[PDB]
């Protein structure tokens, strides 16, 4: 609560979010983004949570074209609870509020959605999101120029046998 | 990605101007999304961002516009480990045997039977970070392994960094806010403001090693392949500490390239070096910026930007919409000469006809010459010493150029390359007088939309990357969010498009509306002022709370 946003959309579905604080601003962002891209975010959160194989089995790939299971291993390693928690505790109040609003706004759209702009309505993986999920997305983007480019290489790193 | 910032000394109105032309995926977790964010009195910023981020990543405000390009700086280092001779799960630092740490993760897997099973996986970690295996390159054998230290894992400042950029007033404020926090992971920043400053910063999170340590700490054979690899058996090859760095182990801001000018700055994913050739950026760490031959997108932009003529908004727009295949400038004239020299050679006839009739563009109506040209260039790239003028460090804007047709062996190889390229094009299902736009498309439901542009490796500023899917090339990345910003007295004038549209959902009214416009290269107003927003006949408004 204490979450309020004013949203204007201009041509082509461009949102203009006005609010009195970061929390309301987040709220508007997440609501507007969910209207256009709920399924994308849900899919990418699944990826970033390392839950691809759980929903889709080992035969599929993420949108970065990694096999589900190696992808899951990488993201489960990347986004361990302590990494998330340390990351959260380092955030400024303003950023925390931005993220809280966003999660809340995304979930509000999910509560109300009737399929008008959401093709994955009903899927078990389209779920309410939490701030940790946005931290998971953030960290996935953070390492895109580093260990992210070696996700497969990390999963493959196993010690030698008797050779 | 491309970025050009124009300052008071070159713009047609004596003020700042910015072209933002990032090249990013059309799907997934890096799909740009447009938004305007306002907390009245203290925040008013518009642009585009990555999924899940409640900040603007590339945008503009009242007196400022900025954008980003993937940099050539290193954001991690590999560490070659020397293994304990008695135990390949132990590694030596200063000759002391340290054990690897093991972290297990457990993953649920949906089986064929629809039921879940638990997969346990061990992740081996050293003091540097996790081990990585690239078979035939970075192995884990009985004498060596490689670990990876990612500098951005400890960058908790990334979100605060963009929020801060979103609040910046002008170029000097932006520079301050970016240098103070050092939260940018892996991009350059280019910016212009109303007063006419043009800024380039190679200001990101980059592993720090003092300059006297580099030659001794590098793995020579791996750095020559462009991998940031260090000796992990030596404690002195740990990233250096400098109390002025915002994060331990990273390069201080004072040591990263910055260029402040009133004429122009540009970047097309090459290093800082020739950001503006009138003022070269040099003497940086090899982890930071090296003096390497620029790609053709940069060469193209410099050929348009150098000189004394004023630059208009339209000038910069047309650098994108021209769809000019700049790599043609280097090879096509000699290639066409070789075609004339081999008239009546049956294998070359169709290729040479197509190439000589080609507009040298990646426009919708561009002839099949572009297709012949691409396949030839792919083979050309594999030839040894075929350039008439090879890269020259003293003429970096103008080399390489031309085909060494005077060397008889090269002439034989280039012709065989052209025959082979012709054959591949003729094998494929390309019709008769089919155009580039008939081939390159973006699928939208059961329909297809022709997409102009082409691969940036061929010097097309409007970079579009496609993959073969059935009978077409399906666009997967490239030109995405476009903004072109100027600063007339009333307020920022911003123009552009989101190439793939706001929504990735087929059910959306905004799934393909800007894609139709991108096809026709019809850029639009990006409304920023209340007035601009109110002038929009499609205006919708909703207020929400809980
Ligand atoms: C061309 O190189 C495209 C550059 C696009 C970069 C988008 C802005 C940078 C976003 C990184 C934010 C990291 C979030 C954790």
């Amino acid at each position: 609560t204490g979450l309020a946003a004013d949203i204007r959309w201009t041509a082509y579905g461009v949102p203009h979010i006005r609010a009195k604080d970061e929390r309301g601003l987040g709220y508007g962002i997440g609501y507007a983004y969910a209207r256009d891209n709920a399924c994308l975010l849900a899919e990418e959160i699944v990826t970033a949570r390392g839950e691809r194989a759980r929903y889709f089995g080992s035969e599929g790939k993420s949108s970065a074209e990694l096999d589900n299971l190696p992808s899951d291993i990488f993201y489960a390693w990347l986004n361990q609870p302590e990494a998330l928690q340390a990351f959260w505790q380092a955030q400024t109040p303003a950023v925390r509020q931005l993220l809280e609003g966003y999660a809340a706004g995304f979930n509000r759209f999910l509560r109300e959605a009737d399929g008008k702009t959401t093709s994955c309505l009903g899927q078990p993986w389209l779920r309410a999101i939490a701030t940790d999920d946005l931290l998971r997305l953030t960290r996935r983007l953070l390492v895109e120029g580093g260990v992210g480019q070696f996700a497969d290489a990390l999963v493959a790193a196993a010690p030698p046998g008797a050779e | 990605s491309n970025a050009i910032a124009v300052g008071s000394e070159r713009s047609a109105d004596g003020k700042g101007m910015l072209l933002a032309n990032p090249h990013f995926p059309w799907n997934g977790a890096m799909r740009f999304y447009q938004m305007h964010l306002t907390i009245p009195g203290r925040l008013d910023v518009m642009g585009a961002s990555l999924p899940g981020l409640p900040v603007v990543n590339i945008g503009f405000s009242r007196h400022l516009a900025w954008t980003h390009t993937v940099d050539t700086s290193s954001h991690f280092t590999l560490y070659r480990l020397a293994l304990d001779p008695k135990d390949p799960r132990r590694y030596l630092v200063d000759g002391r045997s340290l054990p690897l740490e093991e972290k297990s993760v457990a993953i649920e897997v949906r089986g064929a039977d629809g039921k879940l099973s638990r997969v346990e996986h061990k992740v081996y970690q050293s003091i540097y970070g996790p081990l990585v295996v690239w078979p035939g390159k970075l192995d884990w054998n009985r004498s060596e392994a490689y670990a990876l230290r990612d500098a951005n894992l400890e960058n908790t400042r990334v979100l605060q960094q963009w929020y801060s950029i979103n609040q910046a007033s002008d170029v000097a404020d932006l520079r301050r806010r970016v240098e103070a926090l050092q939260g940018i992971p892996w991009v350059n920043t280019l910016a212009a403001d109303e007063q006419g400053n043009a800024l380039y910063m190679n200001q990101s999170v980059v592993p720090y090693l003092k300059p006297e340590l580099i030659p001794a700490c590098a793995i020579p054979q791996l750095v020559a392949e462009g991998l940031p690899a260090l000796q992990g058996q030596d404690s002195r090859c740990a990233w250096s500490r400098d109390p002025a760095a915002a994060q331990a182990g990273i390069t201080p801001a004072a040591q990263l390239p910055v260029l402040l000018r009133r004429d122009f700055v540009q970047n097309s994913n090459d290093s800082a070096w020739l950001t503006n050739p009138a003022s070269p950026l040099q003497g940086f760490s090899p982890l930071v910026s090296q003096e390497k031959p620029i790609g053709p997108r940069a060469r193209y932009a410099l050929s348009r930007l150098q000189g004394k003529q004023p630059l208009e908004a339209k000038t910069l727009e047309e650098m994108v919409t021209a769809n000019h295949v700049f790599s043609a400038d280097q090879v096509l004239p000699d290639l066409l000469r070789l075609c004339r020299d081999n008239q009546g050679e049956k294998s070359l006839a169709r290729a040479c006809a197509a190439l000589a009739q080609w507009d040298r563009g990646a426009n919708l109506d561009s002839g099949s010459g572009f297709v012949y040209f691409q396949r030839f260039m792919q083979r050309f790239a594999e030839l040894d010493g075929a350039w008439k003028e090879p890269f020259d460090a003293q003429r970096p804007l103008d080399t390489p150029q031309g085909i060494a047709l005077d060397r008889p062996q090269v002439a034989t190889q280039v012709r065989q390359a052209l025959a082979d390229a012709a054959a591949e094009v003729e094998k494929s299902g390309i019709p008769d007088g089919a155009r580039w736009g008939d081939l390159q498309v973006s699928t939208r439901g059961q329909e297809r939309i022709a997409i102009p542009g082409g691969d940036g490796h061929f010097g097309v500023y409007n970079a579009i990357q496609s993959v073969r899917k059935g009978d077409h090339l399906e666009v997967v990345g490239g030109t995405s969010y476009i903004q072109l910003v100027t600063f007339p007295e009333e307020g920022p004038k911003a123009r552009g498009l989101l190439a793939f549209s706001q929504s990735s959902d087929p059910r959306s009214p905004h799934y393909r509306d800007q894609t139709e416009l991108f096809s026709r290269q019809q850029w639009q107003t990006l409304p920023f002022s209340d007035r601009q927003i109110d002038a929009d006949p499609q205006l919708q408004r909703l207020s929400i709370r809980e």
